DNA sequence: ATCAATATCCACCTGCAGATACTACCAAAAGTGTATTTGGAAACTGCTCCATCAAAAGGCATGTTCAGCTGATTCAGCTGAACATGCCTTTTGATGGAGCAGTTTCCAAATACACTTTTGGTAGTATCTGCAGGTGGATATTGAT
DNA sequence: ATCAATATCCACCTGCAGATACTACCAAAAGTGTATTTGGAAACTGCTCCATCAAAAGGCATGTTCAGCTGAATCAGCTGAACATGCCTTTTGATGGAGCAGTTTCCAAATACACTTTTGGTAGTATCTGCAGGTGGATATTGAT
């Protein structure tokens, strides 16, 4: 059974993080606008991600890469190195 | 022969801050006294996170601090939460809060 | 082979000092790593904007001080501050 | 023959997962849509899976953080119910 | 004896304001708070004009841009008139 | 040197028609009796911030005069940048 | 004698781009085309932005470029909009701008 | 008596190329002042940090090139991109 | 209320993945000793622009009167939560090898320095000009009706 | 519509202060030409850890049922707009003096070696334990009656 890639969050899934968000009643077109959310969310931070590696002269992204994208991104995440 | 961190009083590697300093592109020039104020400091801050981590990994019967206890540490903290506002802790989750309106009926 | 600098022992060293039988797990240690990076960077940065305002070639414990003003909440400066020309001084009155 | 109410259940959940910090989105299906999104910007890519996990906790962190906003915009409007109007105001006000 | 209907006069001046960019707070007034709230952290203060001026232009520019977002917040809870909850709806949203 | 009158209440001089007309531009149409003192504080808390920063900067210098170079080093700072002031 | 500037087809310094990237110590060494190269991209910059800004002086029947026009320039642009998310022009204004819901009527 | 400097004639020029008969208040001059030493700040910066990443204690050609992808949003990026290495290239080959 | 169905909670057992411990060990920061360089506090002072003041030119505070907006009330309908039912995707673990990362090499390109030349800023004194602010006179919007 | 009061518009019209000019100058750039140093691409390669496949592990997709939430409609109270009225405080232009900023002197403190002493990182291997994931029956929370 073949299904797109954003599909692949669910609506469970999503339904799990409006939970820790303290979330009750969810309105079932919540589901789409969220993926479109999360689609924007990675295309941006991967860009300057990948942007890292290509300099890097790489084939591989490093957490690094990663680290150092969110915190350009203003979302600076602690643990993965940095 | 002493260390600087000892000649101060201090855990935190003075002379490496120090190195950090120059090879970092601060200014061609690092005064003497400014590795050891900056070591000071970054020793305070992990002390009272460890601190109250410390704490809150006891307020829940446990005695090694997991990432979720600098979490609970960081934004039960008003201040440690202004600090970090714009971080995100990995594995933290995030405070019990509910609001009230969604609370049932009484 | 290389080297892997990391402050995981000094902070440690201080955990040891305010919680003597209490650990750290490998990933708890890396985020207070990244932690003391993070808020190096910030002040190191802070004192380097500084020194450039005012055409200076060097970043001494004043910039530093300044810096930490400008980078915590109130009280968290405050206390730093404190703490900071605490282990200046007993550096100095130091042979 | 027993049934909870519209709601008991919901709240159940969310002490539950507020309590937690499990990603919540499997680890796979994130996977491809990295790899995904990843080929957009350069062919065949290589990923450390320490960097997956990263991208992983910044975007659930980043959702739950949305869905709290979202959440006070809902009750803003004397509702419960949470609507894509609620996100998109929501991420109006931070500025995306 | 003529009257303007409620809400008239407002889009008039709505208009006008968008089309200008004069200062909209008075110059002196404005210059004395500056001088207190300063005042209560340092004493015997000076300020070069500008500095003043600066933070005349910062300060209508963050008022204005906060009234856009209490705007949309009065707009989402389906009313037309600003009130605190969404000043301070737009501000928690926004992180302050 | 010779008295300079005490500051009081100044926070009173950003007027009601001052407010309403900012809420002209950020094209407010109708406005609650409340939002007046709410915007009041909104401003003082706003200026706090930065004139704190800026004297910082000030002091630093080891100066007297806050210049707008040190109003425009703390507007930085909190991510409000301004052009049009030594920027 | 031929400046660093007109070797490149450069309008802008850079002469002085290179100045400053040593004087801000934003690294140990600073390559030759390094400065020619920024100083290309802010040339280009401010064109994109002089080129906007002289239309709507144009629009408002007028020769010179105030800030409005710079306020208007960047606002009504996308990407310049994003480059300058943060930063506020000093005598700018807004854009006229009013919510439907506002209007009289229907 | 010390001079301060600007790219106020830099700015004028370019002006010129792309307005000829326009002119520039000294206002929105000091604003354009303001936006290239702002933009150069962002920039240099990016590449700063770029450098160091890599343990390169060099800012090249190519650390202003990436910087400025990193910064710039698609089209100006592109464009930018373009203007700099057309730059470039022409300066290497004229020396 | 109680009853019972389902959820949570707290006492106890234990295997092992994760964390502690050790010591070889060994390069590489860090400390120490002396020679060399320069940065920025000090004492002095030119000069700007800040604070302060009287003159004159608009905008705020206040009360009144009511249009119309907010919020309370009621409510009918669809929409999302709960929960049954089997059913296919994800997770976990082992396994060559792709490529990052270690290491030595040597050269294009960098810093360093010294002398020559050019340019960008200012300053004193200049005449030029876009347009803000005013006029009056023509047309549009608004709200009573 | 029909009318009129008030706002909006715009086109022409001096007054000037803001911009553009030029000449004269000079300090600090910036360029230019060897002299000397090195950061990093390039070439060569050991070894992680990343891709990937195969065995084992449970959840997510769908459909049926209806509770209760959202939104529509109605509405009356009363809040916020418009506007007249009374009148004071902000703005703006001119005049000594504080302080900032530009010298210049110089020593206290930083950089530059270089050479000795250690510490912190790896890792190899051994050793240990906190707690996660069961269990069991005890108790708590929800909803039907
Ligand atoms: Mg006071």
């Amino acid at each position: 059974v073949l299904r797109d890639n954003i599909q692949g969050i669910t609506k469970p899934a999503i339904r799990r993080l409006a939970r820790r968000g303290g979330v009750k009643r969810i309105s079932g077109l919540i589901y789409e606008e969220t993926r479109g959310v999360l689609k924007v969310f990675l295309e941006n931070v991967i860009r300057d991600a990948v942007t890292y590696t290509e300099h890097a002269k790489r084939k591989t992204v490093t957490a690094m890469d990663v680290v150092y994208a969110l915190k350009r991104q203003g979302r600076t995440l602690y643990g993965f190195g940095g | 022969a002493k260390t600087r961190s000892s000649r101060a009083g201090l855990q935190f590697p003075v002379g490496r801050v120090h190195r950090l300093l120059r090879k970092g592109n601060y200014a061609e020039r690092v005064g003497a006294g400014a590795p050891v104020y900056l070591a000071a400091v970054l020793e305070y801050l992990t002390a009272e996170i460890l601190e109250l981590a410390g704490n809150a990994a006891r307020d829940n019967k446990k005695t090694r601090i997991i990432p979720r206890h600098l979490q609970l540490a960081v934004r039960n903290d008003e201040e440690l939460n202004k600090l970090l506002g714009r971080v995100t802790i990995a594995q933290g989750g995030v405070l019990p809060n509910i609001q009230s309106v969604l609370l049932p009926k009484k | 082979k290389t080297r892997k600098e990391s402050y995981a022992i000094y902070v440690y060293k201080v955990l040891k000092q305010v919680h003597p039988d209490t650990g750290i797990s490998s990933k708890a240690m890396s985020i207070m790593n990244s932690f003391v990076n993070d808020v190096f960077e910030r002040i190191a940065g802070e004192a380097s904007r500084l020194a450039h305002y005012n055409k200076r070639s060097t970043i001494t414990s004043r910039e530093i001080q300044t810096a930490v003003r400008l980078l915590l909440p109130g009280e968290l400066a405050k206390h730093a501050v404190s703490e900071g020309t605490k282990a200046v001084t007993k550096y100095t009155s130091a042979k | 023959p027993h049934r909870y109410r519209p709601g008991t259940v919901a709240l159940r959940e969310i002490r539950r997962y507020q309590k937690s910090t499990e990603l919540l989105i499997r680890k796979l299906p994130f996977q491809r849509l990295v790899r995904e999104i990843a080929q957009d910007f350069k062919t065949d890519l290589r990923f450390q899976s320490s960097a997956v996990m990263a991208l992983q906790e910044a975007s659930e962190a980043y959702l739950v953080a949305l869905f709290e906003d979202t959440n006070l915009c809902a009750i803003h409007a004397k509702r419960v119910t949470i609507m894509p109007k609620d996100i998109q105001l929501a991420r109006r006000i931070r500025g995306e």
